[PDB]
């Protein structure tokens, strides 16, 4: 996250950490990830694509820190790992870039719910807020485009909507942008995701409920002009997401 | 790695 400020996993308590185990034994992160129920966590498919063996990965819930342990939180091993079979990646972006990751811990468990370990709400099927629209993101991404290392402590900011007319200006980012994508920036451009914050959370407020609007996919450089962060636009994955965690 | 990527790993 460029900008924004710190925070702790109370403030975005369905944030997942999902960290991948090397060959020497070496633990690294991988991607952020949102609890949509006590057994899956949803995240982004271009995060696991390179490496696809559901036992390299782990999962942290209640963590606000990137490489030391927050009190109360949980480790899960990855029960079940689920990309989407339309995948794909150009010379640009990712499209249906969304994925599914069952956990459950070394008891057999999934998640106990806590005060740093809570659900987020799906959104209602193509439903999103009006462009315009204030959001959160969430991450342990890179605070400048050219940092080497990535921040120890949980990081927020907000975006807004972009209208899919604007983004689609060649200006921005043409036809690379899609119906089933969203995007959101700020207006002076200060403030963005960034490297590592990939498979992270989009949470508006529809109606009155905090909800899963988007997940972090892809962008050109962060905090650039006329660049915005692009989205999974959760809302039109609905019968995809119900299907395989039925 | 697409050029637009945000994969640490990019
Ligand atoms: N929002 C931006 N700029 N992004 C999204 C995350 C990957 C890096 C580029």
């Amino acid at each position: 996250i460029i900008g924004g400020e710190f925070t702790t996993i109370e403030n975005q308590p369905w944030f997942a950490a999902i960290y991948r185990r090397h060959r020497g034994g070496s633990v690294t992160y991988v991607c952020g990830g949102s609890l949509i129920s006590p057994c899956w966590v949803i995240s982004a498919t271009h995060c696991f694509i390179d490496y696809p063996k559901k036992e390299d990965y782990i999962v942290y819930l209640g963590r606000s820190r990137l490489n030391s342990n927050t009190q109360g939180e949980m480790k899960f091993e990855v029960e079940n790992l689920i990309l989407h079979k339309d995948y794909s990646a150009d010379t640009l972006a990712y499209h249906n870039d969304i994925a599914l990751l069952k956990i459950r811990s070394k008891e057999g468990r999934c998640a106990q719910p806590s005060r740093t370990i809570q659900t987020i709400a799906l959104p209602s099927m193509y439903n999103d807020p009006q462009f315009g629209t204030s959001c959160e993101i969430t991450g342990f991404g890179k605070e400048q485009s050219t940092d080497y290392l990535y921040p120890e402590q949980l990081k927020m900011t907000v975006v807004k909507l972009i209208s899919h007319r604007e983004c689609q200006q060649p200006h921005y980012y043409g036809s690379e942008v899609t119906t089933k994508m969203l995007c959101a920036a700020d207006p002076q451009w200060k403030t963005d995701s960034c490297q590592g914050d990939s498979g992270g959370p989009l949470v508006c407020s529809l109606q009155g409920r905090m909800t899963l609007t988007g997940i972090v996919s892809w962008g050109r450089g962060c905090a650039l002009k006329d660049k915005p962060g692009v989205y999974t636009r959760v809302s039109h994955f609905l019968p995809w997401i119900r299907s395989h965690t039925k | 790695c697409p050029a637009y990527s945000a994969y640490l790993a990019c």
